[PDB]
RNA sequence: AUCGAGAGGA
């Protein structure tokens, strides 16, 4: 019945794999997208109000129904048709399903003349749609299908396609909503705040941030305050209380104050009441707070009902927004004092803004409600005016002319496609980021990008807390997966068994909390609260209990059993303060955990043997989890849990350190990411090395997809022959790195070796890059459209003529054909032509605009696709193809942050040899091992020597007491070989041996992106920008580069000033200028008829030539733009 | 994405023993098994046959261009 | 000394402020919102305490006994009920320095005794 | 071509 030990790392890997098979690796993307669809589209539709409009007649336009038919396409024609996304990609569509909304329009006149005309499917816009979500066409489809259809069976999904482009979400994290957090600010008027972000459950409006702050001490006491939303001065607490009809002191502290017994709580609340005596009535606190505000009504009737509609309306959302919930809003208002005051006399911790028990991760699907309830919001406005302009003439009008569908439509569509997220209008009150265009250089750097997650703090900011890798992102995050560069801990990666909650409806808990022991919060009275639990779901308190024990066990067990509460509804009884937080909403990022009894798993053989045949009886993970065995536990209910890193925690030891676990880790390996769960043996080096891989492995190159043959990506590195790591971890299953993998299996010896693998470089093998190790083929599209905008000037594809063309260059044309488009297996060099486009002038009547090869390539055309783009010109895609054969510059990596150039390459007979002939291909220095403590290199090395003399792969899963390093040593003994993985090398130059003992075995090296030849660029006397007259920037633009303010300084400090004058004035701008020497402001030279003169002192004859940099000219003119005189005075 | 022709480090030909590598696995033998029977005893050349993935029987499954 | 607490009136509800009647030399505690007066029976109208002199033992509930959490120990036995597994923790309260000192519960069920050592 | 944004390198 139990799992021993020894089955132990089977059975746990076993179910790692149920997992994998179950949901994948973009199952947040998906859940959240279909999520999105599913519900919340039809609740923003039916959210919206119905729009009145009468002169008389009256229309209401009620929307009821929503309907998103699958992907099509509409032709110039019309003709529907159902596209395919690799169509999309190929032709420059966007991959967007229609929204149909059903719309009820009564005419209501007098006289009971009503009559209701439906218009059922009324196409209210087009929606893109995630890849392999169910309203993808790719939804369902066997490898075969997708194969039939030039997809990738390996290809995640879990992005869309706008314009062709494949775009990402990237989930963005954001405070928790309706909680209330107490901090406290070290350099601010109050001492402690307690805040609360509140937005109702189905959002509406943004989020409502109440605060209730204490003054710092230094009248008499400390007050309470309480910034309300929509109020531009704090207001006491005592006046909100009052405003909402609670005006007896007695009553306000029931509400407050639980336990009358304690006198610190009564008298660090005394002075609130001692400020707000005055205002003693509900009305007369309603015009404090209206006039308090930033609109103070000079009549205190619209100041009391402005204040009715703020404290019903806008003051927490969440506890509700009708009309006879002043109960409710003064109960939880008083919570938010209550935990102020429990703060400032230290009875509670202050609340940690870094725990990600406080955040939520804004998926795919809730950013795209977001979108969608603004666009929908403006549709519906615009309808409002055109309906308006027509019953105004007191006359029907046709909904369907109405509805503008461009509004959703490109709404949705431009947001995707820019990552501005927000109105176009609203450029930069819009966060970009958002939607980033997928990555595709690899396959690991595509399932990262679709686990990315944001923390939109700002990269300018310098405080490094929200950087830091908390305690609380284990097993949600990826330790090590960051970017290294100016958003360190920023930019996260999910862990590979977390899952982003998707949302549920908190009715059927509530529901089953009303038929249970719960008593709502409206029918008790407050001397109850005081040894009761108060009861929170979704942040709103709804009522308190008596027994919160069994209260959680009944709910664990109902979550356990897939009843009422599904899985991903966490459960946090918090027991020295009495809560029971229930959580449904969406962006709560939890994991799987193993259940454990009183000291075992409920996790037994026979549910190891059910998922060993998981391909015959359909036993699931989802057959795991209803069976009350494994738990999606989040961030927030971690901190009730009392985890057991492996069941030998669950045995009886000498000495017990808990005996009263709860759950187990599935594996501890599971704490990383896609691109750290590829490292071997992670755990043996420096951290900084493993994050160092995890950015590395994403530029590594290999094949990014199984379909690359048909995509027309605009740069592609394919790996001639990529292999699988003989030194693997067993986390590599799942994200399919033997599938695809990107790099190659090299015979690396660590050696000081003629010194050119010095400082972070490597000697490789010539012979063995002749053979084709590390070679590559470099894809690289282009894309052109002839444009008929006008008969103004027409674009078209024809091979140009020297007769006719204008601005054509001299480079020859005689590749292209008479359709103006090359033809594939054509050998193209750099500057050439590969379509020849003419467009119709106003070298006559048509000038040359042909697309040339980003310079200095030189490959062959791989193939030409021609098609019709969205509105319906001749579109073309140019694929050319470049093998890329390693040399000198070109960036390699191990899988262990040790990067390096290539130095040299040697030959083999120049290469050092075993005894038996085996040269390296690899030589790096060992000089890159003891400060960067890459151990796991060196084990990765001994355990590929071992595994490729034994025929496997070897298991460089990071915690594994099973292998270790004298294991891996006494194994390789066996072979034949020095145990710790040396051997005597001969010098290839003499043949003398080597008196030190190389270290020398298989280890998995990268190519990376970073080829020098892409890098490489020199300039003499180039183009030069047109506002500055200067080198222009970048190597596709012939541009120069920059001598900027640190070489000026160093070149000031080296004393050379005719080298700093070469640098900054006759090598980037020389200019001339002429100013009169009276008023020193630039005169008019005519140089051709030698007549020199200066407008403002009419004088002719006293002119100076200047020699200035242009810049200078153009920064004084600049200046007189702006009334400044700067005169050059030459006197 | 197919076998390669001679192995990286020595030279000696691999591209003729992946078929007959895959025929013996299929045959029970181990995979160390396997490649002492194809006669490749320098780990390089059992490198190049235990790491390699056979990615174009994937590329097959694509319909080429023209019929 | 002990603190002072808030009382309220009897017929608004609202607190009691201290007053002092010189007529009969004696302290009162009327509201200012409505007319009523009583005769105070401690004398004292405020508290400071700087020390803060806090017995953590009242703030202690014995449902943290049911915390899987919290450490067990067996050395410890209950006084009241004889029970020999507990469970300890620290202090963690601000304002609190010698926050080292072990807490004691009883797990015993119904029982529910706290101690410190 | 410009501008902006994003992703990256040291
Ligand atoms: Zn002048
Ligand atoms: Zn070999
Ligand atoms: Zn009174
Ligand atoms: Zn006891």
């Amino acid at each position: 019945d139990e799992i021993t030990p020894d089955l132990w790392q089977e059975a746990c890997w076993i179910v790692i794999s149920s997992y994998f098979d179950e949901k994948g690796l973009v199952r947040q993307q998906l859940d959240s997208f279909d999520e999105f669809i599913q519900m919340s589209v039809q609740r923003i539709v039916e959210d919206a109000p119905p729009i009145d409009l009468q002169a008389p007649p009256r229309y209401l336009l009620k929307f009821e129904q929503i309907y998103l038919s699958k992907p099509t396409h509409w032709e110039r024609d019309g003709a529907p048709s159902p596209m395919m996304p690799n169509e999309a990609r190929l032709r420059n569509l966007t991959y967007s399903a229609p929204l149909y909304v059903d719309i009820t329009k009564t005419v209501i006149k007098e006289g009971e003349e009503q009559l209701q005309t439906q218009h059922q499917k009324t196409f209210i816009g087009k929606i893109p749609i995630m890849l392999r979500s169910t309203y993808c066409l790719l939804n369902g489809l066997t490898d075969r299908d997708l194969c039939e259809l030039n997809e990738c069976p390996l290809d995640p999904g879990g992005y869309f396609i706008i314009n062709g482009s494949e775009k990402v979400l990237i989930a963005q994290e954001k405070m928790a909503t309706n909680t209330v957090y107490v901090f406290a600010k070290k350099d601010s008027k109050y001492a402690y705040t307690g805040e609360c972000r509140s937005c109702l459950e189905n959002s509406s409006r943004p989020t409502s941030t109440i605060w209730v702050s204490m003054l710092a001490r230094g009248a008499i006491g400390q007050r309470i305050v309480a910034t309300l939303p929509y109020i531009k001065q704090e207001v006491p607490i005592i006046i909100v209380f009052r405003a909402l009809g609670f005006v007896s002191d007695r009553d306000i502290l029931e509400h407050i104050i639980y336990d009358f017994e304690d006198p610190e709580m009564m008298e660090m609340v005394k002075p609130s009441l001692d400020e707000a005596f005055v205002i003693q009535e509900q009305n007369v606190a309603l015009n404090f707070i209206g006039s308090r505000g930033a609109k103070p009504g000079v009549t205190k009737e619209k100041r009391i009902k402005y204040a009715k509609e703020v404290l019903q309306k806008e003051m927490l959302p969440h506890v509700g927004v009708s009309d006879f919930c002043e109960t409710k809003k003064a109960y939880f208002l008083g919570y938010m004092v209550h935990r102020l005051l429990l703060a400032a006399l230290g009875r509670r911790e202050l609340d940690d803004r870094d725990h990600y028990g406080n955040k939520r991760l804004d998926l795919a699907g809730p950013l795209l409600a977001f979108l969608f309830r603004g666009m929908f919001k403006n549709l519906l406005k615009e309808v409002r005016i055109y309906a308006q302009k027509f019953i105004d003439r007191g006359k029907d009008f046709n909904l369907e002319l109405a509805i503008k569908t461009r509004i959703i439509s490109d709404g949705l569509k431009y947001s995707l496609a820019t990552g501005n997220w927000g109105d176009q209008k609203k450029a930069h009150q819009a966060r970009a980021g958002v939607s980033q265009v997928l990555n595709r250089l690899t396959f690991a750097s595509t399932l990262s990008h679709l686990r990315r997650l944001n923390s939109p703090i700002g990269r300018d900011g310098k405080l490094a807390k929200p950087r830091q890798l908390h305690n609380t992102l284990w097993g949600m995050v990826c330790p090590a997966e960051t970017p290294e560069g100016h958003a360190v801990g920023l930019v996260k990666n999910l862990a590979l068994m977390a899952y982003i909650s998707v949302g549920s409806q908190p009715s059927p808990i509530l529901e089953f909390l009303e038929e249970w022991s719960m008593e709502n919060l409206e029918e008790i009275s407050p001397a109850a609260i005081a040894d009761a639990t108060k009861i929170f779901v979704n942040g709103c308190w709804v009522g308190i209990h008596k027994d919160p024990e069994q209260l959680m066990n009944t709910l664990r067990k109902l979550r356990r059993q897939m009843d009422i509460i599904v899985s991903e509804v966490s459960m946090i009884r918090d027991i020295r303060e009495r809560e029971i937080r229930i959580y449904t909403d969406a962006g709560r990022i939890c994991r799987p955990l193993l259940i454990v009894e009183k000291q075992k798993l409920l996790l037994k053989k026979r549910h190891i043997d059910q998922l060993k045949e998981r391909e015959y009886n359909n036993y699931s993970w989802q057959d795991l989890v209803a069976s009350g065995v494994v738990e999606y536990i989040d961030t927030l209910e971690e901190e009730t849990v009392m985890l057991a890193m492996t069941p030998d925690d669950l045995q009886e030891k000498e000495v017990a350190y808990c005996s009263t676990y709860t759950h187990c880790e599935i594996h501890p390996s599971m704490i990383l990411g896609v691109c750290a769960s590829i490292i071997p043996f992670p755990d043996h080096n420096q951290s900084p090395r493993n994050t160092y891989q995890s950015a590395m492995g994403k530029q590594a190159m290999g094949v990014y997809i199984t379909n690359f043959h048909v995509r027309m990506d605009t740069l592609a590195h394919v790996l001639y022959y990529p292999q699988k790591p003989l030194v693997t971890t067993r986390s590599m299953e799942y994200l399919r790195f033997r599938e695809l993998p990107a790099g190659i299996n090299s015979i690396v010896a660590i050696a000081s070796y003629t010194g050119y693998n010095q400082e972070d470089s490597v000697i490789m093998n010539r012979s063995a890059v002749d053979r084709g190790f590390f070679r590559s083929v470099f894809y690289r599209s282009y894309k052109e459209q002839e444009s008929k905008k006008g008969f103004d000037q027409e674009e078209v594809f024809e091979k140009p003529t020297r007769e006719t063309c204008q601005g054509m260059r001299h480079a020859i044309y005689d590749k292209l054909d008479d359709d103006g488009l090359i033809a594939p297996g054509v050998r193209v060099s750099g500057d050439d032509v590969i379509i020849g486009k003419t467009v119709t002038l106003p070298r006559y009547t048509k000038r040359d605009c042909s697309t040339f090869l980003r310079t200095s390539e030189t490959g062959i055309v791989d193939q030409v696709m021609v098609t019709l783009n969205q509105e319906g010109y001749k579109f073309c895609k140019i694929r050319v193809r470049s093998v890329r054969i390693p040399q000198i510059g070109d960036k390699f990596a191990s899988r262990h942050g040790q990067k390096g150039t290539c130095g040299i390459q040697y030959r083999q007979e120049d290469m050092p040899f075993t005894c038996e002939g085996i040269t390296p291909d690899i030589i790096i220095n060992p000089h890159a091992i003891p400060s960067r403590m890459t151990i796991g290199h060196l084990i990765e090395c001994l355990q590929g020597k071992v595994s490729a003399n034994k025929g496997e792969i070897g298991d460089a899963t990071p915690f594994n007491d099973a292998v270790n390093v004298q294991k891996i040593s006494n194994l390789l003994s066996d072979y034949g070989y020095h145990l710790r993985g040396n051997e005597v090398l001969y010098n290839g130059f003499t043949g003398r041996k080597i008196t030190s003992q190389i270290f020398i075995g298989p280890t998995y090296y990268q190519r990376l992106k970073h080829m020098v030849d892409d890098k490489i660029h020199s300039r003499a006397r180039g183009p030069i920008q047109i506002l500055n007259r200067q080198p222009m920037e970048g190597r596709s633009r012939d541009g120069g580069l920059r001598f900027g303010e640190m070489e000026r300084d160093c070149q000031i400090a080296h004393g050379a000033a005719q080298f700093l004058r070469e640098r900054l004035f006759e090598a980037s701008d020389p200019y001339q200028v002429h100013v009169c020497n009276l008023c020193g402001i630039m005169a008019i030279a005519n140089t051709r008829t030698h007549t020199y003169e200066c407008r403002g002192c009419r004088n002719k004859t006293q002119i100076s030539l200047v020699r200035m940099p242009y810049a200078c000219k153009l920064l004084f003119q600049e200046l007189m733009s702006m009334s400044i005189a700067p005169r050059m005075m030459s006197v | 994405m197919i076998i390669p022709v001679r192995c990286f480090t020595c030279g000696k030909i691999v591209g003729n023993k992946w078929e007959a590598y895959l025929g013996l696995l299929q045959a029970e033998y181990t995979e160390g098994d396997a490649l002492d029977a194809l006669g490749l005893k320098r780990y390089c050349c059992r490198r190049m046959l235990l790491a390699h993935v056979d990615l174009i029987e994937k590329l097959l499954n694509y319909a080429p261009l023209e019929k | 000394p002990g603190f002072v607490g808030i009382r309220f009136c009897q017929e608004c509800n609202n607190m009691l402020y201290p007053k002092e009647d010189k007529e009969n030399r004696i302290l009162l505690y009327a509201c200012r919102n409505c007319d009523y007066q009583q005769e105070a029976d401690n004398s004292c109208i405020y508290v400071n305490k700087i020390t803060h002199e806090v017995d953590e033992l009242t703030q202690i509930i014995a449902d943290v006994s049911q915390d899987p959490t919290l450490p067990r120990t067996e050395d410890h036995p209950c006084q009241k009920c004889g029970h020999k597994e507990a469970v300890f923790f620290q202090s963690h309260s601000a304002r609190a320095e010698d926050a080292m000192r072990l807490y004691y519960v009883c797990t015993a069920p119904h029982c529910g005794h706290r101690w410190t050592e």
